[PDB]
Parts: C-alpha cells; structure tokens; sequence
DNA sequence: ACGTGCATAGTCATTCATGA
DNA sequence: TCATGAATGACTATGCACGT
C-alpha cells in the first residue's frame, strides 16, 4: 500500500485508494481533456495526470536535460518507480497506467513519444503489462427518443446508423452525429462512458514480444538519424495499412 | 502646448470612469436584467443564427462575433461571460447551451475556447423574440456599421429570475436569482391589479415570491433577511448547504455533505475544512474524504470521532466554514439609465411596464406591416379587374417606366403598388392564384382590425402579456431547488 | 481487453504522424505552393467577404471562421499563420492585408488578435480567381458540414513568387521567393514552347529566372548556389547585407548597414554583433549604434576605430554575423500527394499544367451554365412569339400545373422552360424588355460558339493563361529587390 | 548633466532612448504591450523612450506603500524616472523631462491617467509642479480620402469638420473603407502613432498643471481614497455638471 | 483577506531537420 | 545551441465595492 495526495506532482489528481493493485493513472493529453478527466473519473481507483504539449524525446535529448523537463518528471514522480539501473516495480503507485490521447495524428505522436519513454527508462512496466493505451470515441450519435451510442470507428459509425434506422429511430440531419476531433472537446460524462468507465472502455494492451526487434525500431524512429527514418517511412508507409491483414 | 489642471483633468477623467462602468459595464439593466457583454454576446449568437434549433457553433466564433461588431474588448475576458453564462451552477436559468468543458463548481477550469462549442438555450432566445420587430430601440455599434439594441425584449423577468452580481464605481449590486414560476405569479398578479398602489403590489408580490432559488440548491434559513431585501432593496439572506448524518458498521458516524450555498467554491471548501482540522479549530473530525463524482454529485464525507457529537460538528461547521454563509443583498439596477436601489414591486412593475412596452411596440410595427401589404394588395386587385387593359397597357409601352408612369394613370394607383404589378409574375394571373390575392386581402384586413383593437385596448395588452409568458412558465418553468425553513 | 505489440503500435502511429505532417502540414502542394493552414485562412477571408472591396475585419473573425469550418486546431498558432502571411519582409508578395501592429523584423512581436483587422490582399485575390467556378476540386471539411478547396486557382506562381520553409518528418522544404515579373516571362516562354523537352526548358527558365528575390532586398553573391538550386533541387546561396561607409567631417569612418540577407532579425544582429565586440572577437569597431527608425527603414551605424581598415571590418562582419549568410535552398514540394524535390523547370511545367486545367474546367463550367441559360431563353423566346396565347392558357387553369403542362403542348416546351415563363415578370413584357430577352439569347449563342471553341484548340487555352497572367503582372508585378552579383 | 541609457540597472520593458541629455530626452508611458510596441517602432529613438504598462496600474492612495514598491510596474515607473520617490525625491536625476502619458481615448485609459496621476502626485509630486508631465491625446478618427493624403481627427467635432472641408473641396472617399476608428492605441501602427502622438511638429500634448495643492490633495483622497460613500456622493453631485466645467 | 465578474496578454517547453 | 514555422494554453496582477 502507497500514500495518496490529499511530495507529487502538483498536476498530478491522484486517486483515493491505497493499493496499487486497484489503482489506475490515466496519462491525459491536454488541460482541458484532464480537467474532464478529472471530473470524470471513478476517485476512488482512477488517478489523472495531464501532459502539457509535445514529450521530450529521450532518443534524441540528452539524459540531464530529460530530466529537466517537467512532463517528465511528473511522470517519473507519479509512476513511484525509478529509471533504468535505479528502476524498482516494487514503488509502482499504479498498476494500470492508461496513455489517453485524442484519436488524431499528434495524439499518435504523443504516444510514440510516452511509449518510448517507457520503454528507455522504466521497461519492465511494458514488459509486466501495466501500461494500456485507451481508445478515444470518434463520433456520438444521438437519437431523437433513444439514448445515444458512441462510435470508435467510421465503420462502426455507419453500422450503429443503418441498425439504428433499420430499428425505427431517427435522427437530426442537423445535431445528428457529433464528431470528436479530441478529448478536448468532451465533457466528464461523455469520457466516462467511452474511456474510464471499466465496464465499457476500450483499452490496449501494450505488449512487448522481441525486446531487440523494438529497439531498433525505437532507434530508427525516435533517433537522430533522420536517413535512416527517412528511407524506413518511404519503405514501409506505402504497407501501414495492411499491418494487421 | 496647452495646460490643463490636474484637478480639473481628475475630475472629469475619473468621473467619466465611474459613469460608464456604473451605466455600461458593471451593472445590469432593470428591464432585461443584462449588462451590456452579456446583452451584446447573446445578440451576436442570436444574429449568427447559433440558435438551437442548430448544431453548436464553435464558441470562438460567437467571442468573434461579438468582438468584431458590437464589444470593443479582448477575446478573453468575453469568453469567461460567454462561459458563466453556460453554467448550471452560476446561472439558475442559463442563457448558453455549452457543448464541451465548462469547468466545474470547484477549482477546475473552464476549457479553452478552441475546445468549447456553444448555441443559445431556448429561454435565451425569449430574450430575445421578436427582437427584429422594432419591439426594443436599436443605437449604432461602437463604430456605427451596424446596429445593436439597447436591451432585449427579455419575454421572462430575467433580472430577478438569474439575478446579478456587479463591481462598479461608488457602488455595486448583488441580486439573487429566484424561481421562474414564484416571478410569474407575481407578474400574473401585477398585470391583474395594474392599478394596485406600491403598499399592496409590495405584501402582493412577496406573497408569491417566497424567496431567492439558488442554482445549487441548499438551504435559507430564517425570513427576515430576504423580507430586507424586497422592503429595502438590501438584507442578509443566511445560507446553508444539506448534511445527513450516517451510520457504519462499527458503529461510526459520517457527516454527508451534499450540498454548499450559493457561489460556494466546492474545493476551497474542502480545503478550508482540511486547514482548520490540521490547525486544531475543528475537533471531533477524524477524516475528511471527497466522494464527488459526475454521477452522485456532490458528496463530501466527514467521519466524526466516537466521542464527538454530529450536530455539535455540525454547528461548528455552520460557524467556522461557508457551510453556512450568508448573501449580501444589494438590489441595485439601472432604471433609465440611472442606478437605482429598488424594492421587490418595484422590479416586478418595472419589468411589467417594459413587456407592455415590447407588446405595444410589436403590435404597432405588425399594424404598419400589415398597411403596407393591404396596401400593395389593393393595387394588385384594381389590377386584376382591369387586367385586359393592364396588360395592353404594359406591351404597348417603349419602356417599364412608361409602363410604369401609365398604370397610376390608368387605374389611380401609388407608384409603389404599381411598382408591384409591374414584378407581378404570370403565376399570379392563373385563376386560384388571382383569388389568392383578393383572400389575402380580406385576411390581412381582419388582421389589421384585430391590431387596431389591441391598440385600443390596455386588457388586452396586459392579457398577451400574461398568456405569452404562461405559455413560457409552463415549458421552461422548473421546481424550486432551495428550500426555505424556519429558524 | 486486447493485446497489442508496442512494434504495431510505435511504427503504425509514427508513419501516420509523419504521413500527415509530410502531406497535410508542413510541406507546401505544388500547384498554389500553400500548406493546409494557409489554404484555409484564404478561403475563410475569402468566404467570409474579407476582400478589398470592404473595410478590414477584426482578424479575429478570420481566425474564428478558419477554426470553426475548417482548420481543427488552435486560434493561436492559426493567428500567427496569418499574421506570417501579412507582413512585408516575410512574404516577397504578401496575401494578407493587414491593419495595425504586425510586428517588425527585429523582436518586436505582433499585436493581439483582438488589436488587429486583417483583409485580403489583391493579389490573394487572384490565388482565388474564380474559385467558385468549378476550377478546383473541392471536399469535405473535417466534420462534413461544408465544402473546402484541396487546392486554389492560384493564377500567379505562388510557390515560387513567395517561396517556402517548412520542417517535416524524415525532411523538410526551403523554397525561397522570386521575383513575379521573372516567373511570368519563365511561364510565358513554357507555354510558347509547350512542347520543348525538360533540357531546353531548364535552360530557358533558368534564363529568365535570374535568381531569388527576397522581399528583405540585400544581395545575392556568386550564380553557383542559384544554378544548383534550379537543376538540383538542392543549392546553397550566399546572401549579403548592404554596407555604405561613411567619413566624418573630421573624426572616425562608420559602417552604414540598410538592408540586411533574408530571415536576419535586426534585434539578434545587433545583439550578435556587441556581444562579439565586448568578447574581443570584432575589433577595429569603436561603437554601435542603431539610429533606425519607421522613416529611415533600416540603419545601423558601426562607427570603427581609427586605425582600422573599413573593408577589413566589414569582411570580419561577413565572417562572424549574420551580414553574410547563406540560404540552404531545398526545393521540396507535395506533387500529386507525394512530397518531391523539383528542379526548376518541373516546378514551372507543374504549375503551368495547373493553370490549364483551371481554365479548360473553368471554360466547362461556364459553357454548362450559358448552355442552361441558353435553353430557358429559348423557351421566353417561344413565349414571346406566341404571347397573346401565353396568358389566355394561363388564366382558365385552376392551379399552376395546369397552366404549366398547357405551355408545354402550346409551344413544345420542357418544364424547366414552362416554369421559366411561369416566373417571368410583367416588367419584361415591356417592348425593350422583350427585346432584350431576344438580344440575350444572341449574346450566350455567340459566347457558347467561343466557349466550345476554347475548348477545342490548346492555342486559345495557353492564350488565355498567358493574357491573364499578364495582365495580373502588369498590375501586380514590381521591381527586383534583391541584387544579384558576381564574386 | 548627463546620465547613460541602456545598451544591451534599468527595466527590461523600457525602450529608452540615445540621447543622454534629460532636458532633450522624453518618456512615452504607454497603456498597453501592443501600443508600446508600435510606439517603440515609430518613436524617434534619438529623444523618445518608451516604457509600456501592462494592466491597470495599483492605486498608491488605496494601496499601502510597502505593496504599492512590490508592484512591478510602479517600479518601472519609478525606476525609469531614475528620481526617489517622497522625502528622497531629488529632481536633478530625473532622466527624462518629458513625462508623456499616453493612453487609449476610450474610458479605461482615463482610468490609467487618474491612476498614474495618483502615483506621481503621491511620490513625486515636484514632476508635476515643474512642468514635467504630460498628457498625449489620441486620435479618434483617420479620413482616408481617395486621391488625398489621410487625415486624423481628435474628436467628433472635427471628424465633422475635416469631412465637409474636403468634400466641400471637391475630395472623395470610399463610403466602405472611409472613415477608421480607432479605438485605443494598441490599434495604431508605427507610423500613426508618430504622425499624431509623437512626432512633435504635430502632437498635442497637454500640460499637467497644480494650482491649488491643499484642493488637490482633497480631491485626490475623495476620488482614489478608501472612503467609498465620500466617493459615491462626490460622483453623483459632480457627474451631473462635467460636460459644464469648460463652458 | 478572500470570493465575486467585467475590464485592462506576454511568457513558458517541447517535436522536427538543417546549418551555422 | 539557434533560427526557421505550423503543430501540441495555463499562469500571472491590478481596479472596483462589500461582507465575512
Ligand atoms: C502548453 C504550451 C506551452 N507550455 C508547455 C510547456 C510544458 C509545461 C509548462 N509550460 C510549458 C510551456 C507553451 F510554452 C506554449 C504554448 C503555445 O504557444 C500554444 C499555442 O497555441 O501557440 C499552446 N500551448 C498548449 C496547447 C499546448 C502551449
Ligand atoms: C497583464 C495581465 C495579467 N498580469 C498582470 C500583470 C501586468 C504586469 C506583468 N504581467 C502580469 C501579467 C494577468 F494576470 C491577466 C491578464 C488577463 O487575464 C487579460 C485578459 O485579457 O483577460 C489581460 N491581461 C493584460 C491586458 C492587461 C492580463
Ligand atoms: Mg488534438
Ligand atoms: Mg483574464
Ligand atoms: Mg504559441
Ligand atoms: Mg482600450
């Protein structure tokens, strides 16, 4: 058991619980998107620390001036475990740490960013399966009589309208179907029922397989040496989207 | 170069300050309730068309709006208005539909206006009906482009209904909000006994309004307090939030916080409460501890030691936190443009003399209107009666300002009703669309009569006013959320 | 919950993010040379009416209406986008109209949004030329609300005439500007010689295009850099300041600096320059003074000590400041969604195949329309030879359709036609008026004749590209500022 | 008497100027970072310093003094006149001679004046007594005649006048375009602001003058004093006559 | 001394590639 | 290490009156 705020990060709306084990740290992106956040959540096992603007990359920084920058530190303070050679899972004040970024491309970066933190200084928290990627709602269709339904995909989107119709509801061609450009744009209630609610949220489930195959990439991605990501981009953006065919 | 005194320069500089702040800045208008942001932001939704019978428009464009034609001001500082205006807690009734992050009770800021999305509520856009019928006078902006209006037809007494709160120069006001359905009952009565004196309009109306209705519920305890303010336009209304005491298992006792008075800030709340425990100025607290969420509201648990009495905790909550707090009451409006310190009758009259005025107004531009399309109509039916002639007549004619010039000839018309014929279509001239026009006629000329008789008729007048914010009371109206107790 | 590999993730999220970065932020398309943020401030002023033909809005609202309809980003960094686009010594040919303080090359910064009114320029004018005649193909908006242009008309070279600089993933663009009189007579000889291979047209638009024109004037040393820059795609070029020494009367000779190379902030130059005089790094320099001023434009005055060689000073100035310094030119573009590094001939080819394509879409559009409007005239004409019976059908018909199907029998008309008539006016039953229907149907028959003739001859197509764009340089064009040197 | 000017102990926000004469040197203290800004850009940096102020200033007659020496733009002022304040005032340091309040036309920046006329009437009074004080007027209104050169107006009055001459003149303008209203400074740009506030062949500034010290220091204490109701009853006696103070 | 609400924005830190 | 330029806003301090 861990002592919760009520010598962290001032950002940082910690939970109520005092076990670990049941507790949850939902890494926001933005002010606003944590403030609901905050709002939002489930106090008692759901702690909230947003991430202001663009994460330092640990590839490309040097380590003193990594440790300078107070995203980083916040995270580093949150998590309880230490960095590297001085890291022990033992201090981890969250068993579920929950990247929550909006569904857009600089939310996708942010994650690349958060995931190669993890993965440089506190690994084995990738390796122990306590780090999850949320997966925001895109749109929110809302129904003249009935309640409204979340969509986490285009397709989705246009599954949930054809059986809705079919059904016999309706819908405004004016209010109709509200399209989430980022969690910003949402309010406690709505975040709750699509990404913190444990009984409806999606997450992930971030795996680590091949430690050596992921370092290199990491390397090639996040480091300094831009023809090597240059020609990795032109060789493999052209077959992104069959990945998982 | 040219000397000037300083104290002359003083003077005049400072006074100027003080008189605008006080008269348009600071300080709300009696007739609508508004100051002059609130007004020129809900004038620019409304003409944006960010209605609600639409889809939020992004709320930057609304500040835009606003800024760029009728609030000479920062964007900032505009948003933070249009915002307030958008919360169920600052607002008992809100004028602005936020869509997105609107902050919390609490210390959690609103989000940033690239985040929000925002549209009028519809009792705003009662504040706003038949605001393009020359019901209310219109000046010119701030550079003289377009117009904007003095105040809003406000078709419910918003002013006493969402209350005020106002810093100016000299002075300042403090207005609660109050219950829609207690305002109409007033109203009701005031527009009945329109020949009632002050002394009877004043024990009438404070019959009806029992009180403030705060937004967030709670508790006013005592009846002095607010008889101070209706008779004296200033009196201190005690608050209280809502506890109820629980039982646990082992047989300790919580305190349940569920409610805080009005404006209470529910973290430093909170944070007062953890302050004067750790101090040692609130004994028999063993445990402080925030339940709240989205879902149960507001819900602050305060575990009590075994040897600690709940209601002695519990008074000195009352004492040493704004568990209980009191409104300082300070009904100050702008009547004609004058601040004005006003008793309850006097707010409700007030009010009733300018929905009269909105009614009249209405009725007097629909009365002219309907002249105007009589009219045009009467031309177009001596048209149609000499059509052959009408026809041959506009053929025959070199030009359509002979054609024109010929018509008045022909069948004594104006030059406007024969500028009507002339954009007359060929549609018009097919056999129902000919007995259109002549119905259409006999349509509006019994509206007319029945305009002229409103005019004519002060029962009537004050009958609109009545059964249109019925109307309103009924679909709008909600319960009260502060109840009233006794000492 | 699923399972995830961190290698999925990291390499499907990073190749998005530089996929969109790449294409849709920080890389200029081709054929207008605007990024994604550029395009869209335009077309919201554009949309919005902020032209020259009106006063200036507050910037504000074009902000507000970018954000709002189709940039889903900030209002800061969309403000500084358009602010960018305003000010003289960034844009070679600015597209924004700007009111009030945009800030200076030094570090002065902008004015607030809410201090500032912004328009469009004539020049932007004529990226949109048109726009709204089917010229270019047009999308959804991030939410599908309204329609946005993927490219503009742009009927003026714009990447090259106000160049680009642009960080991406994997690479980035640094395009710099050209003189517009220069590119013209570069595009004018690609449209003669449409058919000449890339070799001579290299050779020939290397010719004309003498080299970048930056709109901060300085000096352009050597043809090394230019050369390889144009038929590279890659080059460095060596800028210079302008230096004027300066003897007094009877004391010390001073360094006049008026104009400095591309980029070069005045306040940092300054700055650079006493710090390496006070670090022992620049001796021989006696005292620095900047006596610039809004009149006077740029000067800084280095008084040097006496026993200091003026050319010696100023190559020490070369050497270690700013007053030397090379722009890495690297001609990166997004061609057809691809981002490619160009030579100079392919950027001419390219945005001269999009010229054509605006005008051969443009003429289509506009002979869809003449063929439409054609087609009703010929039904009014129809109607006027027969009037007499015209109007008699229309009168014993009990509703418009009757009327209506009789028009059809009457004069074998579609019912696009037949309702045509059925809106017609009786203004136009005038003899001039029925005249001028005649007339008109004679004016579009003539225009459809030169419309299917543009289409049918690239003669008349390239023609029209090259009177236009001329007739836009002739207007709009201005003298070189920057001048070019040998070693 | 001599003294340095800043060149890459003085306010980070102050632009001063080159000159190192006081008696030919001036202080431009704007109301605002964008009207600062401009005036920075259109001064003649040779004479004219320039010293934004950001936000409303404290009220020294409110304020106790150790807070009002906390607040960091009273310091600027204090600091860039180089002078003392109360007992350890010494004029001989004042670095400027000139002392040009600049504030928008519009309501809050007479506000500002009484606020900085409070802080120099407090602390330094000598400034105002010797003439050193001033007060810029704005312009309100810029004509922008089709063919013409433009032309600024003070005041409605004059906006009136300068119209009718020139039309009656044969000149034309754009009914669309027309007439530009400012609205405070900070929507001036670089050359405006020069060309009515600070080029001084055409500025026009007006002289602070003290008379009466005893009434002004009444005066004072009644409007910027803690005393609200002395305040209240001053205003509603007295606002109903200030359009008749000049008549 | 703190809350209230309408008025009077610059500063702060990263990604990313390239050349000094 | 710095500049470039579109991307990812909270914090900071006064006026003003009034009540705890
Ligand atoms: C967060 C943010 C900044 N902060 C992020 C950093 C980490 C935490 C401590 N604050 C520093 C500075 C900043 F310096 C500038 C901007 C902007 O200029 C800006 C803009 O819109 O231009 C937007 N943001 C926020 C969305 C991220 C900005
Ligand atoms: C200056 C200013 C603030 N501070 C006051 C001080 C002035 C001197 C040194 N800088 C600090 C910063 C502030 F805390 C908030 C705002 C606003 O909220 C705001 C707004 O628009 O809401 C506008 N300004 C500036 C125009 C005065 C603000
Ligand atoms: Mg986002
Ligand atoms: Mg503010
Ligand atoms: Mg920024
Ligand atoms: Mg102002």
């Amino acid at each position: 058991a861990l002592v919760r705020r009520k010598g962290l990060p001032g950002k940082l709306a910690d939970c109520r619980s005092t076990d670990p084990r049941k507790s949850e740290l939902y890494v926001v992106e933005g002010d606003s998107a944590g403030g609901s956040a905050k709002s939002g959540r489930d106090s008692m096992f759901q702690a909230i620390l947003p991430l202001r603007g663009k994460i330092i990359n640990v590839e490309k920084a040097r380590i003193d001036r990594v440790l300078k920058n107070t995203e980083v530190q916040a995270i580093i303070t949150a998590l309880g475990t230490g960095i590297h050679d001085e890291f022990d899972i033992g201090k981890l004040r969250y068993h579920k740490i929950v990247l929550m970024a909006d569904a857009d491309v600089d939310g996708q970066h942010i994650s690349t960013l958060l995931l190669t933190l993890l993965f440089r200084f506190m690994r084995p928290l990738i390796e122990n399966g306590h780090v999850f990627l949320a997966q925001p709602p895109l749109y929110k269709l809302k129904w003249q009589r009935s309640d409204p339904e979340f969509a986490y995909s285009d397709r989705e989107r246009d599954g949930l309208l054809e059986a809705g119709l079919k059904a016999g509801k309706k819908i405004n061609k004016e209010d109709g179907i509200q399209r989430y450009k980022g969690l910003g744009e949402m309010d406690a209630k709505e975040l709750w029922e699509t990404t913190m609610d444990p009984s409806v949220r999606v997450l992930r489930q971030v795996t680590l397989d091949d430690a050596a195959a992921a370092d290199e990439l990491f390397s090639i991605l996040m480091g300094e040496d831009v023809d090597a990501r240059r020609s990795f981009i032109t060789r493999n953006a052209k077959d992104v989207r069959f990945l998982d065919v | 170069i040219e000397p000037v005194d300083i104290e002359q320069e003083m003077q005049r500089s400072y006074i100027d300050y003080a008189m605008s702040v006080i008269v348009g800045r600071a300080l709300p208008e009696v007739r609508d309730g508004l100051k002059p942001v609130h007004r020129r932001v809900l004038y620019a939704m409304f003409d944006s068309g960010f209605r609600p019978d639409r889809s939020h428009a992004k709320s930057a464009r609304s500040v835009a709006e606003t800024m760029g034609n009728y609030h000479p001001h920062g964007d900032a500082s505009i948003y933070d208005s249009l915002v307030r205006m958008a919360q169920p807690w600052s607002l008992r009734y809100p004028l602005v539909d936020g869509q997105g992050n609107f902050g919390s009770p609490g210390n959690d800021p609103p989000a940033a206006m690239r985040y929000t999305e925002a549209r009028l509520t519809p009792l705003a856009m009662e504040m706003l009906r038949e605001i393009d019928e020359e019901t209310v006078d219109f000046i010119p902006n701030y550079d003289g482009r377009v117009q904007e209006p003095t105040v809003l037809p406000s078709r419910f007494p918003n002013l006493l209904a969402n209350g005020s709160g106002g810093i100016a120069v000299g002075m300042a006001t403090n207005i609660p909000p109050h219950n829609l359905r207690e305002l109409a009952d007033a109203v009701f009565w005031a527009l009945e006994n329109h020949d009632a004196d002050e002394e009877e309009t004043l024990a009438a109306v404070m019959g009806r309004v029992k009180g403030p209705d705060f937004p967030t519920a709670g508790l006013i305890v005592g009846s002095q307090g607010t008889a101070d303010a209706y008779k004296t336009g200033r009196g201190s209304i005690r608050m209280r939030g809502v506890v109820e005491v629980e039982e646990d298992s082992r047989g300790r006792t919580s305190l349940v916080i569920t409610e805080l008075p009005y404006q209470v800030n529910h973290d430093n709340f909170i944070t007062s409460i953890a302050e004067q425990v750790r101090d040692g100025k609130l004994a028999g607290i063993s445990n402080i501890e925030d339940q709240s969420s989205d879902r149960v509201g507001l819900r602050i648990v305060i575990e009590i030691k075994r040897d600690a009495v709940a209601k002695v905790v519990i008074n000195n909550l009352y004492k040493h936190t704004q568990l209980q707090t009191s409104f300082g009451a300070n009904m100050l409006a702008i009547v004609d443009g004058v601040p004005r310190t006003l008793r309850l009758d006097q707010l409700i009259r007030y009010y009733v003399d300018h929905q009269l005025d909105v009614i009249v107004r209405r009725t007097t531009y629909r009365l002219r209107k309907a002249n105007e399309r009589a009219h045009i109509l009467r031309g177009l039916v001596k048209a149609l009666d000499a059509l052959d002639e009408v026809i041959a007549l506009i053929r025959a004619s070199e030009t359509v300002d002979i054609a024109r010039a010929g018509l008045i000839e022909l069948l004594d018309i104006d030059e406007i009703q024969a500028q009507a014929i002339l954009d007359m279509q060929l549609r018009r001239l097919a056999a129902l669309e000919r007995q259109r026009i002549i119905d259409d006629l006999a349509k509006i000329e019994a509206e007319i009569a029945d305009l002229e008789d409103i005019l004519a008729k002060p029962e009537r007048q004050r009958g609109i006013v009545r059964d249109e914010l019925a109307e309103i009371v009924d679909r709008h109206g909600d319960d009260r959320r502060t109840r009233i107790i006794a000492i």
